[PDB]
C-alpha cells in the first residue's frame, strides 16, 4: 500500500518545483518522507 | 597536584582572549608528554579544548595544519574512535580554506562509509554540505546538485543545532 | 510584540520547560500577566508577572507517585 | 497468626501465567538503564531523577556493590530491590563460608534465579516486581546476566531494559561490536541513555558503575562530570 | 482496569498497578493535620499544630512528638493507633541495636529497618498495610543534622525540608521558593522560616498554645521540647 | 460493593469499615459517666431494669481492676468481661516481674496496644466494648483516661459514654470542677443522671455509683448505701 | 480466607480435572525437542529458542543436562521449574550411589521423580509443574533406555518420541520411516535432519538452530557428546545432495 | 478560550466562620453575654448554608 502512496507524492514534489516529468531523486525523496512518517506510531 | 592542568588551560585561555597564536602552540608542543599522567577523559578533553580554540582564533599557513595532523595522530594512537571522526572532520573543514582541490574530495569519500555505517547522523549533514561546497567551489557545477538535496533530507527529519539550517540555506 | 514588556524579561526560562500545553494557553498566559501588572496601575509588565501568570495557568499538582520508579 | 497456604497464580485455559506477565508490564514501566561489555571489563548505566530540588541525592544510590567485584542493577519497584540485595550478601556470605573463596558469577545468579522463582508459587503472596542485571569478573574473562520475575537468566553482550526498551536494543545493535574499549564503552552507555533522557543531562541525575579484572567500583561525581563533558 | 481480586488484596492490576496500597496515602489526610519540618545549618527544627475542640479534654496529653532515643526526635501523621505501634517498633528496635553492637544507632540505619519492616505488610494477603506516615530528625558525627522521611509503601528517604499532611503540595512550593535564595542559615532564621510557612500556608496568625516545636543543635544533642515562653518569644519576635 | 465485609480492606475513600460498624454497635448501650474532682475521680452508672426477675446487684458493669484502679464498661457484656481479665493478668504480671502498683498511663498503653492487635487481620474480628479507667494516688494525683475499640486512648476532666453522650456532656461541662472536692460531686452525678431517660422511654432503672481517692485511703471501692440514698433524696428535688 | 481460594485440585463434573489440563495446553507450545534410538548410541535433537544477535552463547548446554556418568535429558517447558526439578533428581541419583555403591538404574529414578510429581496434584493446594522432559541412559540390566514423562507423572519406554509444538507430525512422519535395529549412528542422523526439516517452517536449517547430542557406550567411558557446529552443516548439506540426487531422478 | 478563569469557593475558615455566624445572628433578640468564639470552635467543616 506504501508504493502506491510514494507514487501518489512524487508528483506533488514535481508540483512544488513548476516541472513538467519527475526525475528519480524527487522519488528517492518521496520515498525517505513516507520511512520517516511511517516511523512514527 | 592538578593545579598545572588548570593552569595550563588558563594560560590557553588568556592567550586566546589577548589575541596570541604561536604561544598556543608552544604550549602544545612543550606539554604533549604530560598526557601520560592523568585520567584518559581528562586528557582527551584537554585536547579538544586547546584544539578547538587554537584552529578557530585565526589561520595561519604554516603553523595550522601540522596540530591537526598530530592530533588526529595521537587519537589514533590512543584509540578513540569518535575523537579522531571529530578531528578527521575539523581537518576536512580546513582544508577548503586553503583551497584544495583533490583531497578535499577522497577524505570525505573515505569517510562517508564509516559514518554513515555509525550512529550519529549530524556528521553526515556536515560533510555532505562541505562536499556540496567543494564541487561548487571547483566549477563542476552538474557534479554538486544532488548532495544539497539529500543532506537537507536527512537533516530536516531529526535535528537540533540552529546553525545548520542556516548554513544549508 | 504588542506588549512593552519591560526589557529585562527572559522568555527562553519557559519555552525550555515540559509541560505540552496547547496554543491557546500561550495567549492566555500573556493575557493574564498583562492583566496582572495592570492591576497595581503599573503600565510595564516585569517578571514577577509572567512567573505568577505561568503558575496560575498551568495547575498540574504531582501526579508522580513515586515509589513504583 | 496463619497464612493462606494457596498459590495465588493459576494457569489459564490458555495456558498463561496471568500474574506473572501482570508482573512484567509493571516491570517495563520503570526508570531505564543500559549494560555493556567489551574484552576489558563491563559498565553499567542508569538514571535517577528526583522530583524536586529537596530530595538529597546524597542519600541513596542505584548501583549496589555486592562485594568487591560484583555489581548490581536493577529495573522497576523500588522497595523489594532492597530484599533481593540482602538476600544476595546473604548468599554470598554463606558461599564464602565453605569454599574459602569469591563466588563465581553464575552461581550467584542461578541462586538468585532460585529465590526469585521459588516465590511465585508458596502460600498468598504476589512475586516480585524487577529486572536485575548482575556484573563481575572473574578468571579474566568478563561476565554480564539478566534475571527475571520468572527466574529465567541469559547472558548478554549489551542490553537494556526499562521504557522504549525496545529502542535501546535497536540502537546498540547498530552501534555495539566485538572489540572495543571501556572508555568507548562508557561514551556509548552515555548516549543510549540520552535517547530518551530528561529535559537536561547533569552529573547527578546519572549513575554509573564499572568492573574491569581488577575490581568492580562505583564512579564518583567528579569523574562523571568529566565524563558527561567532552561528549554530546 | 481492574478484574478479579485487584481492589481487594494487594496483587497486580492488569496494567501493573495495584491499589491497596495507593489506598493508604489517601487514608493518611483523614485526621485534618499537618507538620514541617526543616533543617539548617547546623540545626534541626519540626513544627506542627494540635487542634482541642472542646475544654473537657486535658490539652497535655495530645502531644504528638515523642522521643524515641536521646538523640533522635519523631513526629508522626496520619491515624492513631498505627501510629503508637510504629512509634513502640521503633524504641524496640534502638534498644536491641544498643544492646547488640554496643554504640548508638546512626538515624539513617534505623529509618531503612523500619520502612523495611513495613515493606513485608504489602507482599502477603492478610495484613493492612498500617496508614501512618514518619517524620525523623537528628544529628550524626560528621555529617551534622539529618532529617529522615518514611511512608506506608516503603519508601524512605532522607530530605532537606519536608511537609506531611493534607497541604502537602503548597507548603512544598513555598519551601522551594524560599530555599532557592542560596543563603546562609542560622537557628532564628530556620525557626522564623518553619513558623511563617504554615502560617500563611493556613493563614491563622496563632497564639502561642496551638503550635508544638521540637528542635535540636550541634551543642547538646539532646532533643527538647519548646517551653511556651520561648515559644511566644519567637513568635512575638517574628512579628516586626 | 463488598469492601465492607472483612478488615483488611480499605474503602476507595480510604477507611476502614468494620470498625465502624463496631463503634455503631457501641452506640446503643445505656449510658455512664466519669468525672475528676480535686483528688480523685467519680464514676456513675445507670442499669435499666429489664424486668422484675433479676436481682439487684446483677452483671456489675464496674470492675475492680486493681486494688486502686476502677473500670468502667459500655458495650457488649462478654467482650467487656474478657477486656477487663486480660487488663487484670496485665497488671499482675507488672507487679511481679518488677514490684511496685502500675502506674496508669502504662497500664492504659498495654491495654490499648493489646486492643488494637484486634483490627488488621482477616482472622479476628474487632471488640465491641468502650471503658474508662480511674484511680487516684498520694504522690501522683487522681488519673482518669477513656479507650475506644479502634484503640485511642485520651485524658479527660470527664467524659461520658452511651446513647446520650452529648446531651450529658452538655451539662458536665457547666459545672466547675477544678476545685471543689468530690464530697459533694455525688450529688451532681445523680441529679446529671436523673435528667436524661425520660420515662417515656423506660419506667424504672436503678443506679450505681463508685468511689477513689485518698479520702478511702487511695483504695477503689463502692459508695456505702446512706451516702447514696442522701444523693438520690437531693437529686429528687432537681425536678423542678 | 474461603472467598480468595481457587481450588487447584477438585474434580470435574465430567470426570476430569482441569489443573493438568491448561498445563498441558502450555506445554504444547514453547519448544521442540525429540529424540531417537536404534542401535549403540541414542540421539537427541532440540531446536534452540533464544537466537537473537546479542547472546554470549556460553555453558556449553542450554537445555541439555548431565545427570549421573550417563544420564542426560532435556527439557519443555517454564525453565525455572526445570533447573528445580534437574536439582532435586541430581542428589536422588547421587544418593543412590551413597547407599549402594552401584551406578542408579534409569527406571527408579524416572519412577521416584514422577512420584515426587503426582504428589502436588493429589494434595495440598498448589500449582502443578508446567515441565516435560525426556531420558537416555545405559544400564546393566537391559542396556539402552529411552524415556519420556509428563507433567500428569504418568511415563513410559519408546524408541522414538517428539515433545515439540508440531510433535503431531513428528510421530506421523517416524512411523512410517523406521528400521528395527538397523539405524546405527550414520543413517539415524539423516532421517532426524529431515524429520526436524520438516518440523520447522523455517528452510534451509540455520546451523546455529539446531543442536545434536549423541549418547554411546564404552568400556571405561560411556561417551556423552554434544558434536560441534562444524560438523551439521556437512550433514545439512549430505541430506541436501541425496534429496537432490532424489529429486532430480523422479 | 471560553472560559477564562475558573474561581473556587471553599469552606470557611474558622476566622470565615466567625465573619459569617455575625450576620444571621444580628437581628435576632438575645442577650448580651454571647461568646461567638466557642460556637466557631466547634463549627468544623460546616458550610455557610
Amino acid at each position: 500500500a506504501e508504493v502506491k502512496g510514494v507514487c501518489t507524492e512524487a508528483g506533488m514534489y514535481a508540483l512544488r518545483e513548476r516541472r513538467v516529468h519527475v526525475t528519480q531523486e524527487d522519488f528517492e525523496m518521496a520515498v525517505a518522507k513516507v520511512m520517516q512518517k511511517d516511523s512514527e506510531k | 597536584v592538578q593545579v598545572k592542568e588548570q593552569s595550563i588551560l588558563e594560560l590557553g585561555s588568556l592567550l586566546a582572549k589577548t589575541g596570541q597564536a604561536a604561544e598556543l602552540g608552544g604550549l602544545l608542543k612543550y606539554v604533549r608528554p604530560f598526557l601520560n599522567s592523568i585520567s584518559k577523559a581528562k586528557a582527551a578533553r584537554l585536547v579538544r579544548s586547546l584544539l578547538d580554540l587554537f584552529l578557530d582564533m585565526e589561520a595561519a599557513t604554516g603553523q595550522e595544519v601540522e596540530l591537526c595532523l598530530e592530533c588526529i595522530e595521537w587519537a589514533k594512537s590512543e584509540k578513540r574512535t569518535f575523537l579522531r571522526q571529530a578531528l578527521e572532520a575539523r581537518l576536512v573543514s580546513l582544508y577548503f580554506d586553503t583551497k584544495r582541490y583533490q583531497e578535499a574530495l577522497h577524505l570525505g569519500s573515505q569517510l562517508l562509509r564509516e559514518l554513515k555505517k555509525m550512529d550519529d547522523k549530524a556528521l553526515l549533514v556536515e560533510v555532505q554540505l562541505l562536499e556540496s561546497k567543494t564541487y561548487h567551489a571547483l566549477s563542476n557545477l552538474p557534479k554538486a546538485r544532488a548532495a544539497l538535496t539529500s543532506a537537507r533530507t536527512t537533516a530536516n527529519a531529526i535535528y537540533c543545532p540552529p546553525k545548520l539550517q542556516a548554513t544549508l540555506d | 510584540s504588542k506588549m512593552n514588556l519591560s526589557e529585562e524579561v527572559d522568555l527562553e526560562d519557559y519555552v525550555a520547560r515540559p509541560d505540552k500545553i496547547s496554543g491557546a494557553d500561550i495567549n492566555s498566559i500573556c493575557q493574564e500577566s498583562g492583566m496582572l501588572a495592570v492591576r497595581e496601575n503599573r503600565y510595564i509588565v516585569l517578571a514577577k508577572d509572567f512567573e505568577k501568570a505561568y503558575k496560575t495557568v498551568i495547575k498540574k499538582d504531582e501526579q508522580e507517585h513515586e515509589f513504583y520508579k | 497468626e496463619r497464612g493462606y497456604s494457596f498459590s495465588l497464580t493459576t494457569f489459564s485455559p490458555s495456558g498463561k501465567l496471568v500474574q506473572i506477565e501482570y508482573a512484567l508490564a509493571a516491570v517495563a514501566g520503570g526508570a531505564p538503564s543500559v549494560g555493556i561489555k567489551a574484552a576489558n571489563g563491563v559498565v553499567l548505566a542508569t538514571e535517577k531523577k528526583q522530583k524536586s530540588i529537596l530530595y538529597d541525592e546524597r542519600s541513596v544510590h542505584k548501583v549496589e556493590p555486592i562485594t568487591k567485584h560484583i555489581g548490581l542493577v536493577y529495573s522497576g519497584m523500588g522497595p523489594d530491590y532492597r530484599v533481593l540485595v540482602h538476600r544476595a550478601r546473604k548468599l554470598a556470605q554463606q558461599y564464602y563460608l565453605v569454599y574459602q573463596e569469591p563466588i563465581p558469577t553464575a552461581q550467584l545468579v542461578q541462586r538468585v534465579a532460585s529465590v526469585m522463582q521459588e516465590y511465585t508459587q508458596s502460600g498468598g503472596v504476589r512475586p516480585f516486581g524487577v529486572s536485575l542485571l548482575i556484573c563481575g569478573w572473574n578468571e579474566g574473562r568478563p561476565y554480564l546476566f539478566q534475571s527475571d520475575p520468572s527466574g529465567a537468566y541469559f547472558a548478554w553482550k549489551a542490553t537494556a531494559m526499562g521504557k522504549n526498551y525496545v529502542n535501546g536494543k535497536t540502537f546498540l545493535e547498530k552501534r555495539y561490536n566485538e572489540d572495543l574499549e571501556l572508555e568507548d564503552a562508557i561514551h556509548t552507555a552515555i548516549l543510549t541513555l540520552k535517547e530518551s533522557f530528561e529535559g537536561q543531562m547533569t552529573e547527578d541525575n546519572i549513575e554509573v558503575g564499572i568492573c574491569n579484572e581488577a575490581g568492580f567500583r562505583r564512579l564518583t561525581p567528579t569523574e562523571v562530570k568529566d565524563y558527561l563533558a567532552a561528549i554530546a | 482496569s481492574s478484574a478479579g481480586f485487584d481492589r481487594h488484596i494487594t496483587i497486580f492490576s492488569p496494567e501493573g498497578r495495584l491499589y491497596q496500597v495507593e489506598y493508604a496515602f489517601k487514608a493518611i489526610n483523614q485526621g485534618g493535620l499537618t507538620s514541617v519540618a526543616v533543617r539548617g545549618k547546623d540545626c534541626a527544627v519540626i513544627v506542627t499544630q494540635k487542634k482541642v475542640p472542646d475544654k473537657l479534654l486535658d490539652s497535655s496529653t495530645v502531644t504528638h512528638l515523642f522521643k524515641i532515643t536521646e538523640n533522635i526526635g519523631c513526629v508522626m501523621t496520619g491515624m492513631t493507633a498505627d501510629s503508637r505501634s510504629q512509634v513502640q517498633r521503633a524504641r524496640y528496635e534502638a534498644a536491641n541495636w544498643k544492646y547488640k553492637y554496643g554504640y548508638e544507632i546512626p538515624v539513617d540505619m534505623l529509618c531503612k529497618r523500619i520502612a523495611d519492616i513495613s515493606q513485608v505488610y504489602t507482599q502477603n494477603a492478610e495484613m493492612r498495610p498500617l496508614g501512618c506516615c514518619m517524620i525523623l530528625i537528628g544529628i550524626d558525627e560528621e555529617q551534622g543534622p539529618q532529617v529522615y522521611k518514611c511512608d506506608p509503601a516503603g519508601y524512605y528517604c532522607g530530605f532537606k525540608a519536608t511537609a506531611a499532611g493534607v497541604k502537602q503540595t503548597e507548603s512544598t512550593s513555598f519551601l522551594e521558593k524560599k530555599v532557592k535564595k542560596k543563603f546562609d542559615w542560622t537557628f532564628e532564621q530556620t525557626v522564623e522560616t518553619a513558623i511563617t510557612c504554615l502560617s500563611t500556608v493556613l493563614s491563622i496568625d496563632f497564639k502561642p498554645s496551638e503550635i508544638e516545636v521540637g528542635v535540636v543543635t550541634v551543642e547538646n544533642p539532646k532533643f527538647r521540647i519548646l517551653t511556651e515562653a520561648e515559644i511566644d518569644a519567637h513568635l512575638v519576635a517574628l512579628a516586626e | 460493593t463488598g469492601y465492607d465485609l472483612s478488615a483488611s480492606t480499605f474503602s476507595p475513600d480510604g477507611r476502614v469499615f468494620q470498625v465502624e460498624y463496631a463503634m455503631k454497635a457501641v452506640e446503643n448501650s445505656s449510658t455512664a459517666i466519669g468525672i475528676r474532682c480535686k483528688d480523685g475521680v467519680v464514676f456513675g452508672v445507670e442499669k435499666l431494669v429489664l424486668s422484675k426477675l433479676y436481682e439487684e446487684g446483677s452483671n456489675k458493669r464496674l470492675f475492680n481492676v486493681d486494688r486502686h484502679v476502677g473500670m468502667a464498661v459500655a458495650g457488649l457484656l462478654a467482650d467487656a468481661r474478657s477486656l477487663a481479665d486480660i487488663a487484670r493478668e496485665e497488671a499482675s504480671n507488672f507487679r511481679s516481674n518488677f514490684g511496685y502498683n502500675i502506674p496508669l498511663k502504662h497500664l492504659a498503653d498495654r491495654v490499648a496496644m493489646y486492643v488494637h492487635a484486634y483490627t488488621l487481620y482477616s482472622a479476628v474480628r474487632p471488640f465491641g466494648c468502650s471503658f474508662m479507667l480511674g484511680s487516684y494516688s498520694v504522690n501522683d494525683g487522681a488519673q482518669l483516661y477513656m479507650i475506644d475499640p479502634s484503640g485511642v486512648s485520651y485524658g479527660y476532666w470527664g467524659c461520658a459514654i452511651g446513647k446520650a453522650r452529648q446531651a450529658a456532656k452538655t451539662e458536665i461541662e457547666k459545672l466547675q470542677m477544678k476545685e471543689m472536692t468530690c464530697r459533694d460531686i455525688v450529688k451532681e452525678v445523680a441529679k446529671i443522671i436523673y435528667i436524661v431517660h425520660d420515662e417515656v422511654k423506660d419506667k424504672a432503672f436503678e443506679l450505681e455509683l463508685s468511689w477513689v481517692g485518698e479520702l478511702t485511703n487511695g483504695r477503689h471501692e463502692i459508695v456505702p448505701k446512706d451516702i447514696r440514698e442522701e444523693a438520690e433524696k437531693y437529686a429528687k428535688e432537681s425536678l423542678k | 480466607s474461603r472467598r480468595y481460594d481457587s481450588r487447584t485440585t477438585i474434580f470435574s463434573p465430567e470426570g476430569r480435572l482441569y489443573q493438568v489440563e491448561y498445563a498441558m495446553e502450555a506445554i504444547g507450545h514453547a519448544g521442540t525437542c525429540l529424540g531417537i534410538l536404534a542401535n549403540d548410541g541414542v540421539l537427541l535433537a532440540a531446536e534452540r529458542r533464544n537466537i537473537h544477535k546479542l547472546l554470549d552463547e556460553v555453558f556449553f548446554s542450554e537445555k541439555i543436562y548431565k545427570l549421573n556418568e550417563d544420564m542426560a535429558c532435556s527439557v519443555a517447558g517454564i525453565t525455572s521449574d526445570a533447573n528445580v526439578l534437574t536439582n532435586e533428581l541430581r542428589l536422588i541419583a547421587q544418593r543412590y550411589l551413597l547407599q549402594y555403591q552401584e551406578p542408579i538404574p534409569c527406571e527408579q529414578l524416572v519412577t521416584a521423580l514422577c512420584d515426587i510429581k503426582q504428589a502436588y496434584t493429589q494434595f495440598g493446594g498448589k500449582r502443578p509443574f508446567g515441565v516435560s522432559l525426556l531420558y537416555i541412559g545405559w544400564d546393566k540390566h537391559y542396556g539402552f533406555q529411552l524415556y519420556q514423562s509428563d507433567p500428569s507423572g504418568n511415563y513410559g519406554g519408546w524408541k522414538a518420541t517428539c515433545i515439540g509444538n508440531n510433535s503431531a507430525a513428528a510421530v506421523s512422519m517416524l512411523k512410517q520411516d523406521y528400521k528395527e535395529g538397523e539405524m546405527t549412528l550414520k543413517s539415524a542422523l539423516a532421517l532426524a535432519i529431515k524429520v526436524l526439516n520438516k518440523t520447522m517452517d523455517v528452510s534451509k536449517l540455520s546451523a546455529e538452530k539446531v543442536e545434536i547430542a549423541t549418547l554411546t557406550r564404552e568400556n571405561g567411558k560411556t561417551v556423552i557428546r554434544v558434536l560441534k557446529q562444524k560438523e551439521v552443516e556437512q550433514l545439512i548439506k549430505k541430506h541436501e545432495e541425496e534429496e537432490a540426487k532424489a529429486e532430480r531422478e523422479k | 478560550g471560553r472560559l477564562d478563569r475558573k474561581i473556587h469557593i471553599d469552606l470557611p475558615n474558622e476566622q470565615a466562620r466567625l465573619d459569617i455566624l455575625k450576620i444571621h445572628a444580628g437581628p435576632i433578640t438575645k442577650h448580651g453575654e454571647i461568646d461567638y468564639e466557642a460556637i466557631v470552635k466547634l463549627s468544623d467543616g460546616f458550610n455557610g448554608a
